[PDB]
C-alpha cells in the first residue's frame, strides 16, 4: 500500500508539471524536479526487495520472469540513468517516465485481470489489422500512381 | 503533410482517410489539382472499404469473441449465480408479502380487543399499503412529469414572472419529494427502502437537490443541474409495460458488474493519462510556433488530457497531427512525430470500442438471458403447478441460438 | 440516399456558392451527383453541422436563380434525420452481415466445419492416416463418415435411421440417386 | 472570434460563425 | 366495370408501373435546381405531367377496384395507399396552383418537393424490398425501448446544459467588448 | 464541431456577457461525461442490442 | 370425522414468528373466503398423542359432524408423521419454502429475537421437505399470497363438492 501511495504521488507530480515554450520554467517545476530522487529511491528499494527475495531469471519464477515486473525494472533503470550527465539522455530517458501510471496496474492484480480481459479480445483483431494495412497500402500505391 | 509525394506520405493520407477525418479535404484537394470527375472513385471506395467494411469486420469479430466469452465456464458460473440471486430476491419479496399481510391482520385483531405503539404501527402499516398502491405511483409520476415540464421551459430571456414561478415551483417540488421520501421511509423502513436501486438513486438525487438549493442560497448564481435528475423517475413508466423485465435486468446486470465497469473505465483513464504524459514529453511547450498556442496543446496536464480525449473521440485528430508535426520541425524532419497520433487513434479508437462494446454486449446479453429465463421459469412453474394441482382434485435471435450451441459445446 | 439527395436538390439547390461557407463549389446541392456526394460526406460525419448552418434560412441565392430567398430552416430536420437514419440503416446492414456469418465469427478451432471439408478436398493431391495425423464410395462416402466422426447426431443402425430421416427432409431437386447415393454411401 | 475570411488556425477554434477551413474562416 | 379494373391490375401492370416509377425517379434526378428556367426543366416538367397522368390513372383504378375506405381489405387500409394519395394529390394540387400567376411562391416549391416520395412506391411494389423494410422496422421496434431511455437521458443532459450555458453564448465582433 | 462548442462553453462567463478565453475550464467535464455516456456507452448499447 | 380437518405444516417449527404469521395469513384468508362454510379453532392439546388429548379429539369430530369445514390451529403439529397413526385422518397442506436460503433471509428479517434460533428452523424445513409428496395432500411451494390462497381455495372447493 505504501508503494501504491508513492506511485499515486508520482502520478500527481507528473500531472503537476507544466512546460513553457523556449526554456522558461515555472517556479514549481524546480520543486517537482527536486522531488524526483525520492520516487527513484523508493522504486529502486522495492526493486531490490523483489530481486533479493525472489530470483532474477533462474528460478523460472522471479522478478524478470513476470512481464509486469519487467516494466518496473525498465522504469527504475531508466530513472537511475536519467542522472548520467550525458547530453542526449534528457529527450528520451525522461520520456519513459510516462509509464509510471501503469505501475498502478502492475501493483493492483484486479487491474491486470481486467487489462487481460481487454487485450485478449484484441488478438483476433490482428487479422483485421493486416486487412486494414493491406487496403491502406493498395490505396497508397494507387494514390502514388495518380 | 497531406500529399502523395511518397509511399509514406501516401500511407499517412490514406490512413487519415480511413479514420474518416478530413477525408473530404484531401478529396477537394484532388478536385482542384485534377478534374473532379474521377476523384470520387479513389476516395468513396476508399471510405467504404477502409472505414465501413473494416468497421463491420471489427464489429463482427468483437461480437463473435464476446459471444464465445459469454458461454465460458467461469462467466457462465457468474451468470448462474446472478440468476440464482434474482430468483431468491423474487421469492423473498413474495414471502415478505405473506408476512406483511399476516402482521397487518394480526395488528387488526389485536386492536379490535401499548396502545400508542399499536396505533403507531397501524398508521405505519396504512402508509405501507399507501406507498405500494397503483395510485401513489401515478401521483408520484404526475408530480415528476410536472417537475420535468418546469425545468424544460427554462429558456434564455424567459419572462420575469416565469423565473419566480419556477423558483417557487422548485421549492414546492422539493417539499413534495421530501414528503414522498419520508412516507416511503416510514412505510418501508430504511432497511427496506434502500433495497430498491431506484429508491437509493432518488434518495441521492433528493440529497443533491437539497445541497444545490442550499448552495444557490449561498451563491444566488450557481446551478449544479442536479434537480433535473428527478426526471429519471419517469423511467418508472416502464413498470406498467411489458418492457419492465428487460430494462430492470439490464440495470441489475450493470449494478452487478459495476465493479468491473469502474475497473474498465479506470484503465481507459490510465491509458489517457499515459498518452497525456507522453504528449507533454513530446509536444510540451512546442505548439507556440503558429504565433499563438492552440486550445488543444500539451503544455499543462488538463490541456494534454483534453487533447488526448479529443483525439480519442476522433474529431480533428489530423489537425492536431499537423500541428504536432510542424511543432517538431515540419514535413521536412518532424514527420516521425506522427506515430504518436497514429498509435493513439488506432489503440484509442479500438480500445474504446472494445471496452464499451464489451460492457454493452455483456450486460445487454445478461439482461436477455435473465428476462428469458425468468419468463420461461414462470411458464414452467405455471404448468407444473397446473399438473400438480389437478393431480389432487381427483423464435430466438441468432445470438441466442448460437449462445445455446456454444453452451452445449462448452458443456 | 436518393430520396434525401432529391430533397436536398429541390430545397437547397440554389444557395450561392461561397467558399467561406460550407456550401462550397465542392459541396453544393446543385446536381444529383453533388447532392449525393454531400450526403456521403455527411454520412461519414464530415462537418455536417456546418453544412446545415450553411443551408439554413436567409442565405444568399445564386445569381441565375429566380427566387431571391433561398435556403430554409428545414435543414435542421433534414440533416438530423439523415444522420440518424443513415446511421440506423448502416448499422442494420452491419448487423445483418455480422449475423449472416455468426457461426464463423464464433467458430471454435476444435469443432469441424467447412474448413475440414475443404481440407479433405485438398487431400486429393492411405492418405487418410496422414490427414488424421494432421487433422483437427471413394471420397464422398469417406466425407460422410468423417462428418459422422466429427459429431454424433446398434448405434450404427440408429444413426442410419437418423440419416435416412435427414435425407427425406432434404431430398434434392428431382435427383434420381443423389441423396439415395449418400444413403448407399452411408450404409458402411 | 475571427470574422468571415480572416486568416485562422484550425486548432484555435476562434472562428465564430463557421470553421477554419483551408486556413480561412 | 370492377372486373375490368381487376384485370387491368393483373395484365402485367406491376412491371409497367415499376418502369414508370423508375423513369420518374430518373427525371427527378435530372432536374436543375439553380436554373429553374432551363429548357431541361421544361422537358422534365412535361415528363412530370405524363407521370402524374399515369399515377392518377393507376390511382382511379385502385379507387374503383378496392373502394375508398369502407370495408376491410380495401384502399386507405395500408399506409402505402395513403402515401400514393399524398403523392398524386400533391402533384395535382401543385398543377392547379401552377397558374404562373405569381400570387404565392413558397407553396409551389414544397408541393414539388412532395414528389420525392415517388421512389418509395417500389418499396411496396417489390416484395423483397418490403421484407427488408419490415426487418428494419422490426429492429427499430426492438431498440425503441432504449431509444426512449436515450432520449430521456439526453433530455436531462440538455436541460443541465441549458442551466449551465443559457444566455452565455454571446459575443462581440471585437474580443474586447 | 464538438471542440468548438467546448471552447464556447468554457469561455462563457455570465448571462449576456462576452467570452473570456480560458475561463471556466471545469466545464470540460460536462462534455467528458457526455461523451462517456451517449457517444460511447449508449451508442454501443444500440449496436449490441 | 365427516370431513378431514385442515392442519397446515409450516416451513419451520410452529411458535416462531415466520411460520406463525405465514400460517395465520392462510388461516385468515380461509376465514374470509369460506365465511359460513368453514370453522377455524385452536388446538393447544398435543394431538400427536392421539390413538385432555382425547377430549379435543371428540371435539374435532363434533365440529365436523355438521358438515362444516373444520380448521385446526394445532400448535404442536410440526410434521405429517405426527398425524399418520391417528384416527383424525386430517388434510395435510405443506407451506413449502422451495429454497433454504430465502427462508434464512426470512428468519433474519424478523427482528433479532427470531435470529437467535435458526438451526432448529432449517432442520425443520429440511425434515418436512424429505417427506413424500403423497403425505402432503396439498403442496404450497408458491411465493405469492394470491397464488397460494387461490390454490388452497380451489382444492377446498373441490373437496366440498366431494362432500
Ligand atoms: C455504465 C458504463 C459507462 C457509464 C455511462 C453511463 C451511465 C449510465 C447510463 C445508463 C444506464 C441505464 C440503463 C438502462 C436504464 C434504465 C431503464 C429503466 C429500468 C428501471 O427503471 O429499473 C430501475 C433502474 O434504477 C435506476 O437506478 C434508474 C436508472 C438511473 C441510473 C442513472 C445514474 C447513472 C450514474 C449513477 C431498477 O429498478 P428496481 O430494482 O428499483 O425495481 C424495483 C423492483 O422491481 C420491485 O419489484 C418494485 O416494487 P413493487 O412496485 O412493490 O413491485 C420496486 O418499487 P419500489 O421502489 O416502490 O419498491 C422497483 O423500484
Ligand atoms: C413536458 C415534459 C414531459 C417534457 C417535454 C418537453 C417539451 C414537450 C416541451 C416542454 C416545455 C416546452 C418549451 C417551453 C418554452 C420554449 C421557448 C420558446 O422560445 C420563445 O418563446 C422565444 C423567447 C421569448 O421571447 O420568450 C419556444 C418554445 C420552447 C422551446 C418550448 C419547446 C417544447 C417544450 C420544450
Ligand atoms: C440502377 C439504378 C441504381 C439507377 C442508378 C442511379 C440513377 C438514379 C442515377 C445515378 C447517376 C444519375 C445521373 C447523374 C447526372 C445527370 C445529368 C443530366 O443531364 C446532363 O448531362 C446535364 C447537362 C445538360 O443536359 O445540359 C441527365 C440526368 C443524369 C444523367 C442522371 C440520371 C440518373 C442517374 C443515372
Ligand atoms: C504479462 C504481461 C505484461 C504486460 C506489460 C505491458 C507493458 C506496458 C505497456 C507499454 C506500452
Ligand atoms: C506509416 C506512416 C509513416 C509516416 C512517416 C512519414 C515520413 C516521410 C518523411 C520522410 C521522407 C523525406 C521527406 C522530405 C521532403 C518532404
Ligand atoms: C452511396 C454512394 C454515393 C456516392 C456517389 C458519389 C458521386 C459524386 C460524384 C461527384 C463528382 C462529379 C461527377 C461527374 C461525372
Ligand atoms: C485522371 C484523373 C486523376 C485522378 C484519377 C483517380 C481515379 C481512381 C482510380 C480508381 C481506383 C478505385 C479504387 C479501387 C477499388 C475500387
Ligand atoms: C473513460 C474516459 C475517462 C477520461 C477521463 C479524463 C478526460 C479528460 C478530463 C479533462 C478534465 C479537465 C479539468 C480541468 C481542470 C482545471
Ligand atoms: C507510442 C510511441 C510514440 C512515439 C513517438 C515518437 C516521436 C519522437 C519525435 C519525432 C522526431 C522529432 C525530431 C525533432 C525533435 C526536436
Ligand atoms: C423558410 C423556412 C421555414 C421553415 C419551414 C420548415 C419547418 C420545419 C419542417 C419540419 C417538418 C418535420 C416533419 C415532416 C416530415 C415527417
Ligand atoms: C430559427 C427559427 C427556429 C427554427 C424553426 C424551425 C424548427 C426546425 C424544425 C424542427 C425539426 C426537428 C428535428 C427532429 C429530428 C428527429
Ligand atoms: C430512427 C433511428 C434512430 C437511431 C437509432 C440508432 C442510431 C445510432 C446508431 C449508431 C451506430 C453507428 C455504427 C457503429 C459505431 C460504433
Ligand atoms: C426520363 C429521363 C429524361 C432525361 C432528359 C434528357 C435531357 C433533355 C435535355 C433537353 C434540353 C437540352
Ligand atoms: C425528411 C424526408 C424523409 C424521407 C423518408 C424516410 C422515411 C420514410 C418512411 C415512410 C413510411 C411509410 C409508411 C409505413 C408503412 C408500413
Ligand atoms: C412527409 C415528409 C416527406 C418529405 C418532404 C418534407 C416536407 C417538404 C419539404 C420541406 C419544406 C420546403 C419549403
Ligand atoms: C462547477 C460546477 C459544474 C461542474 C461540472 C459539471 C457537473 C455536471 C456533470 C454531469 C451531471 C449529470 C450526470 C447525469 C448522469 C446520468
Ligand atoms: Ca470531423
Amino acid at each position: 500500500y505504501m508503494i501504491l501511495a508513492t506511485i499515486i504521488a508520482n502520478c500527481i507530480v507528473l500531472a503537476l508539471e507544466q512546460h513553457l515554450p523556449d526554456g522558461d520554467k515555472t517556479p514549481m517545476s524546480e520543486r517537482l524536479d527536486d522531488t524526483e530522487p525520492y520516487f527513484i529511491g523508493i522504486f529502486c528499494f522495492e526493486a531490490g526487495i523483489k530481486i533479493i527475495a525472489l530470483g532474477f531469471v533462474f528460478h523460472k519464477g522471479s522478478y524478470l520472469r513476470n512481464g509486469w515486473n519487467v516494466m518496473d525494472f525498465v522504469v527504475v533503470l531508466t530513472g537511475i540513468l536519467a542522472t548520467a550527465g550525458t547530453d542526449f539522455d534528457l529527450r528520451t530517458l525522461r520520456a519513459v517516465r510516462v509509464l509510471r501510471p501503469l505501475k498502478l496496474v502492475s501493483g493492483i492484480p484486479s487491474l491486470q485481470v481486467v487489462l487481460k480481459s481487454i487485450m485478449k479480445a484484441m488478438v483476433p483483431l490482428l487479422q483485421i489489422g493486416l486487412l486494414l494495412f493491406f487496403a491502406i497500402l493498395m490505396f497508397a500505391i494507387i494514390g502514388l500512381e495518380f | 503533410i497531406t500529399n502523395f509525394d511518397n509511399i509514406l506520405f501516401a500511407i499517412l493520407t490514406v490512413f487519415q482517410c480511413i479514420t474518416m477525418e478530413g477525408w473530404t479535404d484531401i478529396l477537394y484537394n484532388t478536385n482542384d489539382a485534377a478534374g473532379n470527375t474521377w476523384n470520387w472513385l479513389y476516395f468513396i471506395p476508399l471510405i467504404i472499404i477502409g472505414s465501413f467494411f473494416m468497421l463491420n469486420l471489427v464489429l463482427g469479430v468483437l461480437s463473435g469473441e464476446f459471444a464465445k466469452e459469454r458461454e465460458r465456464v467461469e462467466n457462465r458460473r457468474a451468470f448462474l449465480k446472478l440468476r440464482r440471486q434474482q430468483q431468491i430476491e423474487r421469492e423473498l419479496n413474495g414471502y415478505l408479502e405473506w408476512i406483511f399481510k399476516a402482521e397487518e391482520v394480526m395488528l387488526a385483531e389485536e386492536d379490535r380487543n401499548s396502545y400508542f405503539r399499536r396505533k403507531e404501527k397501524m398508521f405505519r402499516f396504512f402508509i405501507r399499503r399507501m406507498v405500494k398502491a397503483q395510485s401513489f405511483y401515478w401521483v408520484v409520476l404526475c408530480v415528476v412529469a410536472l417537475n420535468t415540464l418546469c425545468v424544460a421551459m427554462v429558456h434564455y430571456n424567459q419572462p420575469r414572472r416565469l423565473t419566480t414561478t419556477l423558483y417557487f415551483a422548485e421549492f414546492v417540488f422539493l417539499g413534495l419529494f421530501l414528503t414522498e421520501m419520508s412516507l416511503k421511509m416510514y412505510g418501508l423502513g430504511p432497511r427496506s427502502y434502500f433495497r430498491s436501486s431506484f429508491n437509493c438513486f432518488d434518495f441521492g438525487v433528493i440529497v443533491g437537490s437539497v445541497f444545490e438549493v442550499v448552495w444557490a442560497a449561498i451563491k444566488p448564481g450557481s446551478s449544479f443541474g442536479i434537480s433535473v435528475l428527478r426526471a429519471l423517475r419517469l423511467l418508472r413508466i416502464f413498470k406498467v409495460t411489458k418492457y419492465w423485465s428487460s430494462l430492470r435486468n439490464l440495470v441489475v446486470s450493470l449494478l452487478n458488474s459495476m465493479k468491473s465497469i469502474i475497473s474498465l473505465l479506470f484503465l481507459l483513464f490510465l491509458f489517457i493519462v499515459v498518452f497525456a504524459l507522453l504528449g507533454m514529453q513530446l509536444f510540451g511547450g512546442q505548439f507556440n510556433f503558429q504565433d499563438e498556442t492552440p486550445t488543444t496543446n500539451f503544455d499543462t496536464f488538463p490541456a494534454a488530457i483534453l487533447t488526448v480525449f479529443q483525439i480519442l473521440t476522433g474529431e480533428d485528430w489530423n489537425a492536431v497531427m499537423y500541428h504536432g508535426i510542424e511543432s517538431q520541425g515540419g514535413v521536412s524532419k518532424g514527420m516521425f512525430s506522427s506515430f504518436y497520433f497514429i498509435v493513439l487513434t488506432l489503440f484509442g479508437n479500438y480500445t474504446l470500442l472494445n471496452v464499451f462494446l464489451a460492457i454493452a454486449v455483456d450486460n445487454l446479453a445478461n439482461a436477455q438471458e435473465l428476462t428469458k429465463d425468468e419468463e420461461e421459469m414462470e411458464e414452467a412453474a405455471n404448468q407444473k403447478l397446473a399438473l400438480q394441482k389437478a393431480k389432487e382434485v381427483a423464435a430466438r435471435s441468432v445470438w441466442e441460438q448460437r449462445a445455446s450451441q456454444l453452451r452445449l459445446q462448452n458443456l | 440516399f436518393f430520396i434525401y439527395a432529391i430533397i436536398g436538390m429541390q430545397v437547397f439547390g440554389n444557395i450561392a456558392l461561397d467558399d467561406d461557407t460550407s456550401i462550397n463549389r465542392h459541396n453544393n446541392f446543385r446536381t444529383f451527383l453533388q447532392a449525393l456526394m454531400l450526403l456521403f460526406r455527411s454520412a461519414t460525419g464530415e462537418a455536417w453541422h456546418e453544412i446545415m448552418l450553411s443551408c439554413l434560412s436567409n442565405q444568399a441565392c445564386d445569381e441565375q436563380a429566380n427566387a431571391t430567398e433561398c435556403g430554409s430552416d428545414f435543414a435542421y430536420f433534414y440533416f438530423v434525420s439523415f444522420i440518424f437514419l443513415c446511421s440506423f440503416l448502416m448499422l442494420n446492414l452491419f448487423v445483418a452481415v455480422i449475423m449472416d456469418n455468426f457461426e464463423y465469427l464464433t467458430r471454435d478451432s476444435s469443432i469441424l466445419g467447412p474448413h475440414h471439408l475443404d481440407e479433405f478436398i485438398r487431400v486429393w493431391a492411405n492418405d487418410m492416416f496422414e490427414m488424421l495425423k494432421h487433422m483437427s464410395v471413394h471420397f464422398t462416402s469417406t466425407l460422410m463418415a468423417l462428418i459422422r466422426t466429427a459429431l454424433e447426431i446398434t448405434k450404427q443402425h440408429q444413426c442410419d435411421a437418423e440419416l435416412r430421416k435427414e435425407i427425406s427432409v432434404v431430398w434434392a431437386n428431382l435427383p434420381q440417386k443423389t441423396l439415395d447415393l449418400l444413403v448407399p454411401p452411408h450404409k458402411p | 472570434c475571427k470574422g468571415k475570411g480572416a486568416k485562422c488556425s484550425r486548432l484555435m477554434y476562434d472562428c465564430c460563425t463557421g470553421s477554419c477551413r483551408s486556413g480561412k474562416c | 366495370r370492377r372486373f375490368c379494373h381487376y384485370i387491368v391490375t393483373m395484365r402485367y401492370f406491376e412491371v409497367v408501373i415499376l418502369v414508370v416509377i423508375a423513369l420518374s425517379s430518373i427525371a427527378l434526378a435530372a432536374e436543375d435546381p439553380v436554373r429553374t428556367d432551363s429548357p431541361r426543366n421544361n422537358a422534365l416538367k412535361y415528363l412530370d405531367y405524363i407521370f402524374t397522368g399515369v399515377f392518377t390513372f393507376e390511382m382511379v383504378i385502385k379507387m374503383i377496384d378496392l373502394g375508398l375506405l369502407l370495408h376491410p381489405g380495401a384502399y386507405f387500409r395500408d399506409l402505402w395507399n395513403i402515401l400514393d394519395f399524398i403523392v398524386v394529390s400533391g402533384a395535382l394540387v401543385a398543377f392547379a396552383f401552377s397558374g404562373s400567376k405569381g400570387k404565392d411562391i413558397n407553396t409551389i416549391k414544397s408541393l414539388r418537393v412532395l414528389r420525392v416520395l415517388r421512389p418509395l412506391k417500389t418499396i411496396k411494389r417489390l416484395p423483397k424490398l418490403k421484407a427488408v423494410f419490415d426487418c428494419v422496422v422490426n429492429s427499430l421496434k426492438n431498440v425503441l425501448n432504449i431509444l426512449i431511455v436515450y432520449m430521456l437521458f439526453m433530455f436531462i443532459f440538455a436541460v443541465i446544459a441549458v442551466q449551465l450555458f443559457k444566455g452565455k453564448f454571446f459575443y462581440c465582433t471585437d474580443e474586447s467588448k | 464541431g464538438w471542440p468548438m462548442v467546448l471552447k464556447h462553453s468554457v469561455d462563457a462567463t455570465y448571462e449576456e456577457q462576452g467570452p473570456s478565453p480560458g475561463y471556466r475550464m471545469e466545464l470540460s467535464i460536462f462534455y467528458v461525461v457526455y461523451f462517456v455516456v451517449f457517444p460511447f456507452f449508449f451508442v454501443n448499447i444500440f449496436v449490441a442490442l | 370425522p365427516s370431513m378431514r380437518p385442515i392442519i397446515l405444516v409450516g416451513p419451520s417449527l410452529k411458535g416462531y414468528e415466520v411460520t406463525d404469521m405465514m400460517q395465520k395469513a392462510l388461516f385468515d384468508f380461509l376465514k374470509h373466503r369460506f365465511d359460513g362454510r368453514i370453522s377455524i379453532t385452536r388446538v393447544t392439546a398435543d394431538i400427536s398423542l392421539a390413538k385432555e388429548v382425547q377430549s379435543e379429539i371428540e371435539r374435532i369430530f363434533e365440529l365436523a359432524r355438521t358438515l362444516q369445514l373444520v380448521a385446526l390451529d394445532a400448535d404442536t403439529i410440526n410434521h405429517p408423521a405426527q398425524l399418520s397413526k391417528t384416527s383424525l385422518a386430517p388434510i395435510i397442506v405443506y407451506i413449502k419454502i422451495t429454497s433454504p436460503k430465502v427462508l434464512q433471509r426470512l428468519i433474519k428479517s424478523r427482528g433479532k429475537s427470531q435470529s437467535k434460533h435458526l438451526n432448529v428452523q432449517i432442520a425443520a424445513s429440511e425434515k418436512l421437505a424429505q417427506c413424500p409428496p403423497e403425505m402432503f395432500d396439498i403442496i404450497l411451494d408458491e411465493n405469492q399470497l394470491e397464488d397460494a390462497c387461490e390454490h388452497l381455495a380451489e382444492y377446498l372447493e373441490a373437496y366440498w363438492k366431494a362432500t
